[PDB]
């Protein structure tokens, strides 16, 4: 079939129609983002030569060749540890939580540590980490997963606990029902819609969270970015391992039936063939790794500045944060990954209003200082952008710019003065 | 160590930063040389409750370096000379 | 098959014609000792970085 | 060891080219690595197949030389891009972006620049010598809920003040710098306290 695009939505414009919404979602979503890879190194000379020593000497003839993999390789070793660091080591100070979870009915146990688990991982994290599965060896990386988990613990309690301003300077504690409220005021909402809504902005956020936890659990695709990183890794080593058994041209793949089967005169030539063959594999891998790990560079670099942008503060930016008015994230620790729950504002249940651009009233234009005109029917009103809460039109919520002879578009109405 | 076998350093119980990493946690630094799991800050816990604030009374003007390579040194290593002179 | 590595008391239950065995990487890691017949594991010699 | 960033750069350049240098003296199993001797030693049969190893190992050198440089290039245009998104966003403005242009509230970055490279002077405003408060999150006076314009509703103990919300400047809660929206009776932690009315 011809794919569809979408549903076609034909938008009702006019020229002093208005659409503002009545009601919000909190809405909870996650982001994938790899880190680091698995950190490999190859002892060269075993990889393409073994225990024979005059393999090794024949090899000594292509110079340093080896010595710059290995290079290359430790580079990239050392990289997959900055990158954790970048990403994850974005506070000097360890916060908690504290014993009373009391946060104005915002509840926080999916993401919040679990002191029953040895791992003292989050549930949500701990259902990450369960989703997720010849002279090479693997370097374990700097920061364990329990140090990545306590950087996640520390972020998530100091956003909880003082918001943003851990990542500005010293912590300063707010309640959260006033942090949500500032991050309301940051979307352009007035906070008494918060206050006001306080219970149901908190059951939306939990049930947001659980339902997360539970599309995670179900999903066995939605990890798909961590575990191509680790398949990729795994089926490069494999093949680098499985390019011994290939003779290359030669009479055999291994070097000791070579040796045992022919003089020095050609047997020569045959290692030559096994070791350019071998060289050239290792090659192939060390440049295939250079470009994953410039890839993988890439994804950090963008997940600390996820981190620093969503997570330390609320960002403005459209779509970076989530899908949504952005309000706060929370960083979760994966297997070679983190996942960030963004917590966004998104407008629901909108209504149909009459708008004008201002007001004439006493010869006089009004403006509103910060929301719209809108009538419903047959009263005019001025409400704040992003919410439907009609107030009555006074000279504290407009202002007064010239005569109504210049406005296209300006209505006739009263301006009450209080 | 979980990174391997460690010869010359004394595995200490205290926690310092990183000076020279060995993996898996375990950092070295010369204070003789000691081995020690890798310290993630100091421990902090914010005096939260459902009705204090903690407000600035004063402020701080810092300056931070940010330091970022541009270019590389333009080279151009002639194939022909190279291989055969 | 020639090699170096370490041989150890192995339960893998070969088959009565099998006189080696490999891994998912075709590398050989159990053979049957011809003289008597016992599954031995080669695990590599201890290696590493210095 | 505060500028490690750009000498990293030009350390791993000047050791690539090294290692290029370094495997002219390489034969690749041809009789010398120097290719005057073999042309003043041999008849071109032969000359031929020495000559075929050296250009072959050369050749790999050079290609391999080529794919580092076009790598590490792409590393280099990455922080450059950087840098010039750091230079937009900084220095010709104030950005909102957390930790984007320093630690802390940015106010202003200057350039300087340093060998093939840039240093930025991020400018920024740390908050400082914080004090504990009592909050609320409204006021109620006279059957009204009064919610702060811009700051916060603080307490010291005995009297309650609206502040900006970085900067302590304790203010009378009025009904210039509040705002009223609907009762008492669902603002869960509203307290009582008066609004002065100028
Ligand atoms: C605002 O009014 C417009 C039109 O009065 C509504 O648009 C109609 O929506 C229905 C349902 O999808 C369509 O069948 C009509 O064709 C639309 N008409 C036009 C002119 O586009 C719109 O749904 C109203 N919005 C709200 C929030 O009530
Ligand atoms: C805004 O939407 C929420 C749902 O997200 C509405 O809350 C529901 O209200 C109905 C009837 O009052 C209850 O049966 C549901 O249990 C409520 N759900 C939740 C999650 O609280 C809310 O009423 C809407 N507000 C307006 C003004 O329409
Ligand atoms: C916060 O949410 C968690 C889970 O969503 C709640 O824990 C549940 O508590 C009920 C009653 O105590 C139990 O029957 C469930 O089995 C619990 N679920 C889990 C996953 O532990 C918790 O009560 C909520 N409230 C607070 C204050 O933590
Ligand atoms: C538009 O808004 C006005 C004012 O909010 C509405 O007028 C009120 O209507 C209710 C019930 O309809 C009455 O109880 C009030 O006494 C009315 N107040 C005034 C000042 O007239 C009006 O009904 C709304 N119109 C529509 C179509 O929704
Ligand atoms: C809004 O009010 C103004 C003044 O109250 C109206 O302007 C007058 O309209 C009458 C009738 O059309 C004219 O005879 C006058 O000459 C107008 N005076 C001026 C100064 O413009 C205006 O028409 C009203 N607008 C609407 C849409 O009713
Ligand atoms: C605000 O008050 C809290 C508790 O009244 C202070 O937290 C205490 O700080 C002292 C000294 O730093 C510690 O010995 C206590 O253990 C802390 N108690 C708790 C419960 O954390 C906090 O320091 C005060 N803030 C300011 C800026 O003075
Ligand atoms: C805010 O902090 C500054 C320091 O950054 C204080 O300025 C100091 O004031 C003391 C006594 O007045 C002087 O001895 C110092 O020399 C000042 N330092 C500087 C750098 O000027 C300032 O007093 C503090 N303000 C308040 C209200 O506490
Ligand atoms: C809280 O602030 C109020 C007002 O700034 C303080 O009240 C003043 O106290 C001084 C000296 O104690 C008197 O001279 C003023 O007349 C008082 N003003 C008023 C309006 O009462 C109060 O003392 C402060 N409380 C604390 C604990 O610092
Ligand atoms: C804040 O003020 C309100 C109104 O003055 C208080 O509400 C009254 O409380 C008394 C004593 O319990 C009752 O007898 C009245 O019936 C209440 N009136 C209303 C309208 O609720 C309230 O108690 C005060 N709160 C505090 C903490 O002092
Ligand atoms: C919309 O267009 C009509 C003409 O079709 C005009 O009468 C009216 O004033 C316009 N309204 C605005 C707000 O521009
Ligand atoms: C082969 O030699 C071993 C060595 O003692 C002996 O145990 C075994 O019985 C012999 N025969 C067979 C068929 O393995
Ligand atoms: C804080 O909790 C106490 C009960 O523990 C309650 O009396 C008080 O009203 C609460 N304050 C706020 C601002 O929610």
């Amino acid at each position: 079939y011809t794919m569809s695009l979408g549903a076609e939505n034909s938008v009702a414009y006019s020229n002093n129609s208005i659409a503002i919404p009545t009601n919000f979602t909190i809405s909870v979503t996650t982001e994938i983002l790899p880190v680091s890879m698995t950190k490999t190194s190859v002892d060269c000379t075993m990889y393409i030569c073994g225990d024979s020593t005059e393999c090794s000497n024949l090899l000594l003839q292509y110079g340093s060749f080896c010595t710059q993999l290995n290079r290359a390789l430790t580079g990239i070793a050392v990289e997959q540890d900055k990158n954790t660091q970048e990403v994850f080591a974005q506070v000097k100070q360890i916060y908690k939580t504290p014993p009373i979870k009391d946060f104005g009915g915002f509840n926080f146990s999916q993401i919040l540590p679990d002191p029953s688990k040895p791992s003292k991982r989050s549930p949500i994290e701990d259902l990450l980490f369960n989703k997720v599965t010849n002279g090479l060896t693997v370097l374990p990386p700097l920061l364990t997963d329990e140090m990545i988990a306590q950087y996640t613990s520390a972020l998530l309690a100091g956003t909880i606990t003082s918001g943003w301003t851990f990542g500005a300077g010293p912590a300063l504690q707010i309640p959260f029902p006033m942090q949500m409220a500032y991050r309301f005021n940051g979307i352009g909402v007035t906070q008494n819609v918060l206050y006001e809504n306080q219970k149901l902005i908190a059951n939306q956020f939990n049930s947001a969270i659980g339902k997360i936890q539970d599309s995670l659990s179900s999903t066995p695709s939605a990890l798909g970015k961590l575990q191509d990183v680790v398949n990729q890794n795994a089926q490069a080593l494999n093949t680098l391992v499985k390019q011994l058994s290939s003779n290359f041209g030669a009479i055999s793949s291994v070097l000791n039936d070579i040796l045992s089967r022919l003089d020095p005169p050609e047997a020569e030539v045959q290692i030559d063939r096994l070791i350019t063959g071998r060289l050239q594999s290792l090659q192939t891998y060390v440049t295939q790794q250079l470009i994953r790990a410039a890839e993988i560079r890439a994804s950090a670099n963008l997940a600390a500045i996820k981190m620093s942008e969503c997570v330390l503060g609320q960002s403005k930016r459209v779509d970076f944060c989530g899908k949504g008015y952005h309000l706060m994230s929370f960083p979760q620790s994966a297997p070679h990954g983190v996942v960030f729950l963004h917590v966004t504002y998104v407008p629901a249940q909108e209504k149909n209003f009459t708008t004008a651009p201002a007001i004439c009233h006493d010869g006089k234009a009004h403006f509103p200082r910060e929301g719209v005109f809108v009538s419903n029917g047959t009263h005019w009103f001025v409400t704040q952008r992003n919410f439907y809460e009609p107030q009555i039109i006074t000279t504290d919520n407009t202002f007064v710019s010239g005569n109504c002879d210049v406005v296209i578009g300006i209505v006739n109405n009263t301006v009450y003065d209080p | 160590t979980r990174a391997g076998c460690l010869i010359g350093a004394e595995y200490v119980n205290n926690s310092y930063e990183c000076d020279i990493p060995i993996g898996a946690g375990i950092c070295a630094s010369y204070q003789s040389i000691i081995a020690y799991t890798m310290s993630l800050g100091a421990e902090n816990s914010v005096a939260y409750s459902n009705n204090s604030i903690a407000i600035p009374t004063n402020f701080t003007i810092s300056v931070t370096t940010e330091i970022l390579p541009v270019s590389m040194t333009k080279t151009s290593v002639d194939c022909t000379m190279y291989i055969c002179g | 098959l020639t090699g170096t590595g370490v041989l150890t008391e192995s339960n893998k239950k070969f088959l009565p014609f099998q006189q080696f065995g490999r891994d998912i990487a075709d590398t050989t890691d159990a053979v049957r000792d011809p003289q008597t017949l016992e599954i031995l594991d080669i695990t590599p010699c201890s290696f590493g970085g210095v």
